[PDB]
Parts: C-alpha cells; structure tokens; sequence
C-alpha cells in the first residue's frame, strides 16, 4: 500500500506477466486457475456468453501445446486487456462457505 | 379489549395493531398484487413470486433466512388470491422483532439472481400437479376463463408453455410496479402500535405511491368443456352478480344460504337445503349440489355447482336450475329467510375466532375499504336485507347471460344453450 | 488454518478420547500377541505361553 | 409490553366439578361470542373383543339419526336453524360428540347432547341402511395408503392383544352386528363415572353446572351389572409385515420401537428429540438449507416425497418412530440415513441442537390451542388421560429442565439395542432384510 | 379390505414365559435376550485359537 | 371489505418454509363422500395432509 514506490512495483508485475507465458497461448489469468470444489461452483454461475468464450480459449491453447507452437505476437494477450471475469463470482462462493462454517461451530 | 388502533400514514400505508396478552404473535403484510395484474406477455409471474420467499435478499442470504427462522421455531408463509397477496410471520412473543426484519427484506429488498431463479423453475411443475389432484382446482380455473375476457380470467398457476421462461427481469418489474406503499397494509396481532410504526419508516424510503392501473374486467359469456378419464362429472353454471361492498352483495349472500352452502351435521341428509331436496326427488344415485358465490372489487359471480355420475349429469343440473326459478317468481317463505340469516351470522363469528381467521379479516378490510368495522356493524347489515331483495337477486341470475365449465365424461352433459 | 478450529472439533474429540485410548491400548496389547514380545510377556506373569 | 413468562400466568384457569352421579364437568371462560361444548367418553376398540369389534363405530354412525324425543331429521333441522355444527370421532381409546354454537344457545346445546348419549333409538330399518354405508367406507379407506400402513403397524406391534384390532373392524363383523349387540355396548360403556362434559369460549361454569344437574342426573350413579373389568396391559413384539404390490407408484414404510405411556415423565424429552429429526415434504420452500440433517439430504439428492416422526401414547404402552414415502430405488438409502440419526442422538447429541428442539416444542403447543374447538378437546381428553389439565406454565417448567445429557440418556433407553416393528406397502423389493435392520440398531465406534 | 388382515399365531416359537401376552414387555426383556448371546461370549474367547 | 374467504368459493393457494402447500376453502366439501364411493387416488408427487399445523405438543 505504498504510494511513492508503487511505480517500481507496477514494473515487477509487468515483468512477471511476460515471464509467465499463458499470454503466448492466448489465455487470460482466470483461465489458468486450479479447479477445486469452490472454483467449480463459480464456473457454473457464469452467463452463457462468458462460459462459451472460456471453453474455446482453453481448447485452442491445448491444441498449440500438442504441436509445441505458440501464437503470432500480434495475438498475445496484453497486460492491460486481461479481464478478471471470474473473480466477482468466486468471492461470493467463498463468502457463503465461511458463513456455513461459523454457523456450525456456534 | 383495546379493540384496534388504526392509522393511515401520509403516503397511503395502513397500519393496524391489537394488543392481546397471548404468548404468541402474528404479523401480516397485505398487498394489492395477484394474478389479475399481469398481461399476456408475463403470465405466471405471480406464481413464481409466491414460491420465492426464501431467496437471497440485500440484508440476508438464503442460508440465514432458513436457519434464523428455524432457530426460534418460527414460520413464514404466503397466501394469494386473484386480487391479493399476504406475507405472514409468527413466533413466540419474545422473538417477534427478529422475524420482522426478515419479513421486510423479503418484500422490500429482494434480489433475483439468475442461478437461483433458474433452479426454482422446476418447483412450478410440482406445485401445480399437487393442486390439480383435486378436480375443483381445474374446473374453477376454467370457469374464470369462460366468464371473463381479461384480468380475472388469469389463472393462479403458471401455464405449461411458460414454465422455464419466467425471467429475473420480469420479477424485478412486477415488484417495482405493484408493491408500493399506497397498496399495502401492515397488521399486527400481539405487538404494540409504536413499534410497528418505526418498522414502517424502514420501507417508507422508496415505493411511494400507487402502481399501475390494471384494467376493468369485461364479462364474456362462454363455455369450456374438458373430456377426460375422471370417474365423476363436475360442472358449474354462473352469471354476473355484484361487487364487494354494496347492498346487492348482501342479498346474494342471504340467497346462498337459502339454497344451501354446505352441511352442518356429519353424515346428515341436509334437511334445510332447498337445492339438495329438489335434486333428491328424482335422482337416487350419489351426488352433491351447492350454491357458489364469488365477490370481487368490481364484479362477482353467482351460481350452482354439481358433482354427479356421468349418465345422470343432465338430470341433476336441470333439477337444480328449476329450483332457482321457483324462488324468482315469488315462492319464498318468511321462516326460510330467517334461518338463512342465522347461518350467515353464526358463520361469520366462527370464522374470526382464531388468530389466522381474524388477521385475514382485518387485512382484507384495510385494502378494499380502508377502515375497520366491528362485527356488530356487520350483523346489522345482514338483518336489514328484505325478502324482496332476495327475490330480486334470483331474477338477476335467471335472466342473465350464463357461463359454464365441466369436466369428466361429458357425453350426457348439456350445452349452455340447451 | 481456522477451517478445523472451533468449539465443535475437540468437542467430539473429548467424546472420542475414550474411543481413542481404546484405539491405542488395544493395539498396544495387540503388539505383544503377534511377535511374542518377551520383555512385556511377563509384565503380568500369569501368561506362561512359552512352554 | 409483557413477556412470555408474564403471558403464561395470565391464561385463565380451568374449573372442574363433579356430580353425585360421578360425572365430571369442566370449562374455561374466555370472553368470546361463540362456544364449543361436548362429551368425551372412555370407550374405544381396545375395550372390544373378537365378536363385537365393529360395535363402537356402528354406534357413532347412528348417533345423529334419531332419538325418542327428536325422531329422524328433527335433530338435523334444529341444529341447522340456529347456525350450529355437529361432529364426532372415535379412536382406539376415546369417543367424542361436540357442538359449535353461539354463546346464547348453550341451554339448547347441552339438552341436545344429553339426549344423544342417553336416548338414542337404534331402530332396525336404520341399522340395515347404515350397514351398506359402512361397507362402502371400508373400500374407500383401502385407497388411502397412510391409513393402511398405520393399521399394519398396530397389527404387528401388538399381535395377540386387543390393541392390535382396528377401529372399524373386519367386514364379516359389520355384516353380522345385531341390534342386541349394540344396545349391550351402550349399557356397558356409556356410564358416567366415565364421561366428561367440557366447554370453552364464552361460558360460565355455574350455568354449565346447573344445566348438567338438569339434563344428566338421570344416569344411574353406580357400577351395577358388577362390571369392574381389570385393565390388562399389552405387550410389544418386534416383527414385520410386507405387502408386495408393484403396480402402486410409490412405497410406504413405517418403523417403531416401544414408547412410554401417557403419564410417564419421559414423554417430554422424547419429543424434544423427535423435533430434532423433523419432517419434510417436496413442496417445502427452503430445502438444502434446513437445520435437520435428514431433511437437508433428502432435498439435495431428491430421495423421498415426505417423512414425519410420531409419538403415539396409550395408558401403559406406546409407539415411537417415523414414516416415509419414496420410489422403488430409494428405500435402502432412506433406512440407512434415518437409523444413523437415531444412533447419533444416543451418543453425540449437542447442546445447540437441544435449544432448537425446545423452541420448536414450545411453539407447537401454544399454536395448537388457538380457537374454542382445540381448547375444548384439550380439556375433555386431559381429564381422561391425566385426571387433570396440565396448565401451560407447568409444561414450560418441564421443558426447561431438558439438557443435552438428559436427551442422550433417554434415547439410549428406548432406541439402542432394541427390536423394532416394521410395516411396508409396495413396491418394496429393496426394503432391507430384518436381520440387516436389526443390526442397524447398534453402532460401530461407540 | 385391509381390516381383514391379522397376524397368524406365533406362540409355537416364543421364548417360554413371554407367551403370557397379558403382562407387558417390561420385566420380560430384563432377562430374555442373553444366554445364547453368552454363546457369543464363548465364541470369541474361544475364537482366539 | 368482506374477504374472498368470507363468501365461500373463490380460491386461494398457500406456500410455506416448513409446512405444506394448500388450496381453497370449501373444495373438499362435505356430503360428497358421505354419499358413498369417492375414492381419493395415490400420488407420483404431493404434500402431506396433516400440514403439521395441528399437534398438541
């Protein structure tokens, strides 16, 4: 939460984004999350058009990896255009699980 | 004592409370909503709104509502008719201020999330099939569709093509236009009067006036037949009568008890029912007859209801209809009008006896008339009905245009023109 | 973590330590019968099992 | 602003009197313009034997159809012309007749009730006509599956006793019950050290007592015919009845252990325990979120249509258990999860679940006493069961004593290694074997 | 009808004193279910072989 | 002012949280089965009759 050196830390976040390479397969950040029972409930709560966009991006990246190839550089996901589409649905599923758990001990 | 405190807020809300000293409390919210306010593009929205009382709201999740009410042993229920919706909460006297906050969240701040509304659509099919195991449920929905062209023709249950397609935006539009403060009555039975008022300014912040202007109901004289495999024939035959809260409506109530409106003795032969004795002169099979009455804010229906075997259905309907003609040309004894007034008075005092019947009686008075009347004022209106007013109500039935609905094996049932 | 901490977790442990020491003491006296544990064989000398 | 404690003290009291006859007279005044008044009798099918098992239900049919002073339909015309209602019922232990009327027609209502229980005519031509109405009612009750299965449970739990027979009787008794069998039944069981005259609503006790001396004192005030019968108890037997029928769409199962009688103090912690198991139906609004474990599971997996727990009491013995309705591929998982809840209460029962079960029972007994007809029935059968009316303040001090270790103790006494009784109505091929049901009464860890 | 269904007599099979169906299942389960279940007692202490 | 349920005959459905779905006031109207042969048929889906609303405690 520093205010003067949050330009330094904005550059480290960009460096780590490029060094990880899901953008070279045309993926977004929320495509790569590990699917536990919590994440599987947020997936089935998505609207139809966002669910269909996610199934095609994953299928295309799984096909590039079978061939040991990547996309042309003009089609790499940019750092400022990655949409965190799954994050508001996941925070609500987790908040409901904490409430069933505080109820069971009290 | 303390008969009732009655207050109108400056934007329409009606608040009424009675302080008993009973161990249990009951609180109800009564709204002018219901199936007469939907048009042909959103049929069945009121049925799904009735089933959605324990979904997530802005102040409590769906887990907290079910767990919080069950922790103190309370109840929550919704009752609807063609013109009204009623939300009721009851528990023990020390817990009632916990359940009041839940009731104001269900009615004044609902959310309608997509994934919860989509899982509820299959409940519409279960609730309708349970209700239609009674053969009177489908006959009485077909009778309202035969009698009207719009508004009161709409059923209480969602149509079959429409199950699966009630959207969250249709639910948001219905509540925003019909659940407003000038259409609402808040009625308390074991609470105080200043505590309900402070509850009332927590939903006086929004939904401030009248809603929209449903249309007048136009009368249609129609017929709906339904051939099926049921073992008995149900049939109903009505005409247009009189609206709730007029001097002719009291005359139709007296005429219902002259003809007969249900038995008083377990397994008794109905010795003082006029309709039952006339049918039993020539029909020696099992049957049942009754007079039917239904009063609304701008119209009413009155007629007869028969249950018979299939080969006897025309004999029963003609014998019953011939008895109403005898009354309409003057044959009406004075000791019969007096015994009908006794059954009507005693039935009214027995129906306000429990806490559920009393709360319903006060809530329907506040929506239609905007006041409360004691049962001694009601009992005077019944005694002021004259014998000529009862004969005049039986002439309005006989000369009026008929509607009909029937179901069963209809191969010996008459058509409405025969 | 706090997913397992609460007044309900060791609630049913306090109900199950009698079902626990019986988990343990039976297996502890089960370990002498199997491999002829001879320094606890005559812990009580009434078992002269070895001839 | 009162409190729940202050409101229980303000409930009016019941006043009990007695005639030289032996008849008891009880009432509760409550300010209203309507009233209910009736007569409760200690008669029932557990007092009949094999030759007259239909007789007490034949007599309830003829009670509203003519006396010596009011022949035929003159009783019907007199009840209806004042706006009153007239009802009856008949269990295995009790019989009632009661009237709902205005609190101005109480002198006429008490005169009508005394004529019914003392001077019923029982004429031969009405007897042959009523024999056909009863034979058609037996066929109508065969299509109610809950009524058939609860009759099976009494026939197998109490096999060789008079508590096994049914209220209506078999069809061959109905066809043979003569007139002399019915007049002998009335002269033997309709006696007044055995009757209670109850009333509730707007009623004065002193006016009710004066009307009882006027109309009821003609009953003979002793036990002549020297019939002092010895009350002999009824054994419980663990056993089973299976009715296989594959053309029915759903299956009905009921399971019971032996419970306590009416006056046993174990009854209050045993219905805090049944309120923790609960009830369910497919039209309920909040499944998968419900506090009961059996209700939350049957809603999530769609395991049944409905279930409910029961606690049925008699003088010396009783039935305690549950009933459920499901399809043919679901019976085995239903019996597994239910027996796992009985065993989790014999051990492991928490203090937070016992607070919820006490709150449910407080609400159920004050909500049952709303109106003059449920109050008048609570007066008339408490005086035949307990000898008095337990006030609501005394029920509340017996509920406050219950804690988690009381519930954990009383459940182990009645459930833990006991032989249950089971009844089933088809399609029941997956109803588990009796050896596998009986093994489900003991545990694995504890 | 279903009211014509009664259980046939099982008194050919019962534990001897429990056949007296007048006394009720309170003293006749204190000492009825155990000695052939002490046959389960010796079938373990002897199962150890 | 007088209710739908005050004059007898128009319909009402009720829904719960813990109790069963109900319909109407005078639908199972008496002297229908009391002259004989009205069998009540069995379900593939429905509610429990007692509604639990009436148990003494």
């Amino acid at each position: 939460a520093v205010a003067a050196s949050s330009k330094w830390l904005e550059g480290i976040r960009k460096w780590y984004y490029n060094a990880a390479g899901f953008n070279k397969l045309g993926l977004m950040r929320d495509d790569t999350i590990y699917e536990d029972d919590d994440v599987k409930e947020a997936i089935r709560r998505l609207p139809e058009n966002l669910y269909n966009d996610r199934v095609f991006r994953i299928k295309r990246a799984l096909d590039l990896t079978m061939r040991q190839q990547i996309l042309p550089k003009e089609q790499w996901t940019k750092y400022e255009e990655d949409k965190f589409y799954l994050e508001p649905y996941l925070k609500e599923v987790i908040r409901e699980r904490k409430e069933r758990e505080e109820w069971a001990k009290k | 004592p303390q008969d009732l405190e009655f207050t109108r807020l400056p934007n329409g809300l009606v608040i009424a409370s009675l302080e008993n000293y009973a161990p249990a409390s009951r609180i109800g919210l009564f709204i002018k909503a219901g199936s007469r306010y939907e048009d042909s593009n959103n049929l069945g929205t009121s049925h799904l709104l009735r089933l959605a009382s324990s979904l997530t709201t802005k102040g409590a999740s769906s887990f907290k509502i079910t767990r919080g009410i069950e922790a103190v042993g309370g109840k929550l229920s919704v009752t609807s008719t063609r013109e009204s919706m009623a939300y009721t909460v009851e528990c023990l006297r020390d817990d009632i201020e916990i359940l009041m906050e839940f009731l104001l969240n269900v009615t004044a701040a609902p959310e309608f999330r997509r994934w919860e509304v989509a899982a509820l659509q299959s409940q519409l099919r279960i609730d309708k099939a349970v209700a239609f195991q009674n053969p009177q449920a489908q006959v009485l929905e077909n009778l309202h569709a035969a009698a009207y062209r719009n508004a009161l023709a709409n059923s209480l249950y969602c149509p079959d093509y429409r199950i699966g397609k009630v959207t969250p935006d249709q639910l948001h539009y219905y509540v925003q236009n019909h659940f407003t403060s000038a259409r609402m009555a808040l009625i308390g039975l074991g609470v105080s009067h200043p505590v309900l008022k402070q509850v009332a300014e927590r939903f006086l912040n929004m939904r401030g006036g009248l809603g929209l202007s449903g249309a007048k109901a136009k009368y249609r004289g129609g017929e709906i037949r339904d051939q099926n495999g049921d073992s008995l024939v149900h049939a109903a035959l009505v005409a247009e009568s009189a609206a709730t809260g007029s001097a002719e409506a009291n005359a139709f109530s007296v005429l219902q008890h002259v003809l007969g409106a249900g038995p008083h003795v377990k397994r008794g032969s109905n010795a003082t029912s006029s309709l039952y004795q006339a049918v039993a002169k020539g029909v020696h099979q099992p049957f049942d007859v009754s007079a039917f009455n239904a009063s609304y804010s701008d119209s009413g229906l009155f007629g007869i209801y028969t249950i018979s075997q299939a080969a006897s259905a025309g004999d029963v309907i003609k014998s019953a209809y011939d008895q109403v003609k005898a009354i309409a040309q003057g044959n009406l004894s004075n000791t019969d009008v007096q015994a009908a007034k006794n059954k009507l008075k005693a039935g009214y005092l027995m129906s306000v006896e429990s806490s559920e019947g009393f709360l319903d009686e006060v809530g329907s008075q506040a929506l239609v008339a905007g006041s409360y009347m004691q049962p001694s004022t009601v009992l005077q209106q019944i005694d002021s009905v004259a014998d000529a007013d009862v004969i005049n109500a039986a002439k309005k039935f006989v000369s009026g245009r008929k509607s009909m609905a029937a179901s069963g094996n209809l191969g010996h049932t008459p058509f409405v023109d025969e | 973590l706090s997913r397992f901490l609460g007044p309900r977790y060791r609630e049913l442990a306090r109900n199950w330590i009698p079902t626990a020491s019986m988990w343990g003491a039976v297996g502890a006296v089960g370990l002498v019968w199997a491999t002829d544990w001879r320094l606890i064989l005559d812990w009580v000398p009434y078992i002269n099992g070895k001839f | 602003t009162a409190t729940y404690a202050q409101a229980l003290q303000s409930v009016p009291e019941t006043q009990v009197s007695q005639l030289d006859n032996g008849l008891r007279v009880a009432s509760e005044q409550s300010s209203q313009p309507t009233c209910t008044v009736g007569v409760w009798i200690d008669a029932g099918s557990r007092y009949e034997n094999e030759k007259n098992n239909g007789a007490g239900y034949f007599v309830e049919h003829l009670a509203f159809k003519g006396t010596k002073n009011r022949p035929g339909s003159a009783l019907e015309k007199e009840v209806e012309s004042m706006g009153a209602h007239l009802n009856a019922y008949s269990t295995r232990e009790h019989t009632a007749y009661y009237i709902k009327a205005l609190s101005k027609d109480l002198p006429k209502a008490v005169e009508l009730l005394a004529d019914i229980v003392q001077n019923c005519s029982l004429e031969d031509s009405q007897i042959e006509k009523e024999r056909d109405v009863i034979l058609q009612e037996l066929q109508e009750n065969d299509s109610s599956m809950r009524d058939v299965v609860f009759d099976y449970l009494h026939a197998t739990a109490f096999q060789g006793t008079p508590l096994a027979q049914s209220v209506e009787g078999p069809s061959e008794n109905v066809r043979k019950l003569s007139r002399a069998d019915l007049t002998e039944y009335v002269s033997q069981h309709y006696k007044a050290p055995r009757m209670v005259l109850a009333a509730a609503g707007g009623v004065e006790h002193r006016q009710l007592l004066d009307l009882a001396q006027k109309h009821f004192s003609s009953l003979s005030g002793t036990y002549v015919e020297d019939a002092v019968p010895a009350f002999t108890p009824c054994r419980f037997t663990g056993s089973e009845i299976r009715h296989r029928d594959d053309a029915l769409p759903l299956a009905h199962v009921a399971i019971a252990v032996e419970g306590p009688g009416w006056a046993n103090p174990d009854n209050v912690p045993l219905q805090v325990a049944n309120a923790i198991i609960g009830h369910y139906d497919s039209t309920y609004g909040g499944g998968t979120h419900m506090s009961s474990t059996l209700a939350s599971v049957a809603a999530t997996r769609k395991l049944c249509q409905s279930f409910q727990t029961f606690n049925i009491c008699y003088a010396e013995t009783g039935l305690l258990g549950a009933h459920f309705v499901c399809d043919n591929m679901s019976i085995d998982d239903m019996m597994f999860f239910l027996q796992g809840q009985w065993m989790r209460l014999c051990t492991s029962a928490t203090e937070s679940e016992v607070v919820r079960g006490k709150n449910i029972l407080r609400n159920a007994l004050v909500s049952h006493l709303d109106g003059t007809t449920p109050v008048c029935e609570d007066i008339g059968r408490s005086l035949l069961t307990y000898g008095r009316r337990i006030p609501l303040a005394e029920w509340e001090s017996r509920i406050a004593e219950v804690d988690a270790s009381v519930v954990r103790e009383v459940c182990s006494k009645y459930f833990y290694d006991q032989c249950p009784a089971v009844a089933g109505l088809g399609p029941i091929e997956q109803l588990p074997d009796y050896n596998r049901i009986r093994s489900g009464m003991f545990w694995l860890r504890f | 009808s279903h009211t014509d269904i009664r259980v046939p007599d099982f008194s050919d099979y019962r534990r001897a004193e429990v056949l007296d169906s007048t006394k009720s299942s309170k003293e006749s389960s204190d000492a009825r279910k155990g000695f052939s279940y002490l046959i389960t007692a010796t079938t373990t202490v002897g199962v150890a072989y | 002012m007088l209710s739908v349920a005050s004059r007898s005959g128009p319909f009402a459905p009720v829904l719960s949280a813990t109790s069963r779905g109900v319909a109407g006031a005078l639908r199972p109207l008496v002297q229908a089965a009391l002259p004989a042969t009205s069998e009540s048929p069995v379900l593939d889906a429905k509610r429990s009759f007692l509604c639990r609303e009436s148990l003494s405690g």
